[PDB]
């Protein structure tokens, strides 16, 4: 039906990471 | 060796064990494949967790918090063996350390911790990470350490089931608030997808963002120099304007329309189906909104994109074009019609996707009920452009909802 609709699959998908690493010379 | 490393780790001697820790968090950060579960199996967590106590040792506790660091870095299970072995007390603990390079390495682990799920990030808060976690916000804070702070917000903010508690929301929100202002593109980037993390928990989430006063500062982002931002900020808005009309007039008073021009013709197509997507969750409301969507010079656009855009901009086209129908105006759809809508909102009949086929259908349903005379033309616009064919055809789809509907059409408006 119609109306308004939260965000879709596949949008906006550079969302920042969930676990980041602490990398030596980086 | 990894025995070795183990059993000098152990020691009593600190400097022998500061060098095994160093060993351990070398083989943990030389590359991005790292051995977790070797150093896992070996039985080095507890040994690392007793150095997080070493307030006599700060090298040591910054070496150890370093390596749990990776280790929670990876996957679950690995995340869930450091916080089995009792590490989240004691990050919480360094957090108050008077060397600053322990309390960033604390503040980074638990955000890992946090940031492996919702649960996870239940435990860490109900210990009380937030309010030390923003008390580092200040003036003097370095850079790094306030992108690792702001990273560590969107980690509280971003799981769903459940979302955070409410009381740590209300704690966030002027956090962010303050760090909405920052120029860094690091900081905004990450306060923006916080807040829109937040904007998509539900319609109470929506009010706390909205009495927060931030969306007058969020709005204009949409026309940030940085397309991070303007991302952010497009996600963080439309997830706004998915809740009643008046939260989406919240944003519409802030002049939202105006930045979308600039985001109809970017040239990734992803954005421009984004801003379509935002477009319709505002047809879709009241006939000031509609009117709205039209004084702001953007319905051209969106027909141009239903014609000629990608297939995913095309279906929000097709959504946004739709949703108009519903409290729009008989003079606004008759504007649509002057604008040339008809010919591609009936060429997207033909596509597999089969809700793409009913929201036309419906939307061509509205558009005809609506017009009392100009009923007659309406239908030979459609007729002209090969619509109706396209109708007769959908009369014998599989999906009851798309054939009847196509009888019905049939019915009241094509067959006299």
């Amino acid at each position: 039906c119609l109306g308004r609709r939260v965000v879709q699959p596949g949008m906006f998908a550079d969302y920042p990471p969930t676990k980041k690493a602490r990398v030596l010379l980086r | 060796s990894l025995e070795a490393i183990v059993q000098n780790a152990s020691s009593d001697n600190q400097g022998i064990q500061l060098s095994a820790v160093q060993a351990a968090r070398k083989l943990l950060s030389s590359d991005r494949n790292p051995p977790i579960d070797d150093l896992i199996k070996s039985g080095i967590l507890p040994i690392l967790v007793h150095c997080l106590e070493r307030d006599d040792n700060p090298s040591l506790q910054f070496e150890a918090a370093w390596a749990l660091t990776n280790i929670a870095s990876g996957t679950s299970e690995q995340t869930q063996a450091v916080v089995q072995s009792n590490a989240v007390p004691l990050f919480l603990r360094l957090l108050h350390s008077p060397h600053q390079n322990v309390c960033e390495q604390a503040v980074w682990a638990l955000g890992n911790i946090i940031g492996d799920g919702p649960q996870c990030r239940d435990y860490v808060i109900s210990l009380g990470v937030v309010k030390p976690l923003l008390s580092f916000i200040s003036p003097s804070i370095p850079i790094t350490f306030l992108r690792n702070v702001t990273w560590v917000m969107v980690n509280l903010c971003r799981h769903k089931d459940p979302p955070p508690p409410m009381e740590t929301i209300q704690e966030i929100l002027p956090a962010l608030c303050v760090l909405i202002h920052h120029t860094d593109v690091n900081i905004l980037v990450d306060t923006v997808w916080a807040l829109s993390y937040l904007t998509d928990a539900g319609n109470e989430q929506i009010q706390m963002v909205i009495d927060s006063g931030i969306v007058p500062h969020l709005v204009p982002l949409l026309s940030h120099q940085e397309v991070k931002v303007q991302t952010a900020a497009l996600r963080a808005v439309g997830n706004i304007v998915t809740g009643t009309d008046e939260q989406t007039q919240v944003v519409l008073n802030c002049d939202a329309l105006s930045h979308f021009p600039a985001l109809l013709t970017h040239p990734k197509e992803k954005i421009n189906k984004e801003a379509v997507w935002f477009l319709s969750n505002i047809t879709a409301g009241n006939q000031q909104q509609v009117q709205a969507v039209i004084d702001a010079n953007l319905v051209p656009m969106i027909i141009h994109l239903l014609d000629k855009g990608d297939f995913g901009t095309q279906k929000e086209a097709a959504w946004a074009i739709s949703n108009l129908t519903i409290s729009g105006r008989k003079d606004q759809v008759a504007y649509l019609i002057q604008q040339n809508v008809i010919p591609p909102f009936c060429n997207l009949l033909t596509v597999k996707d089969a809700q793409v086929v009913q929201v036309v259908l419906d939307g061509l349903s509205n558009i005809l009920k609506m017009a009392e005379d100009e009923a007659e033309t309406i239908g030979n616009l459609i007729e002209e452009c090969g619509g109706l064919e396209k109708i007769e055809q959908l009369q014998n789809h599989e999906n009851e909802d798309i054939y009847k509907l196509a009888y019905e059409i049939i019915d009241q408006f094509f067959s006299s």
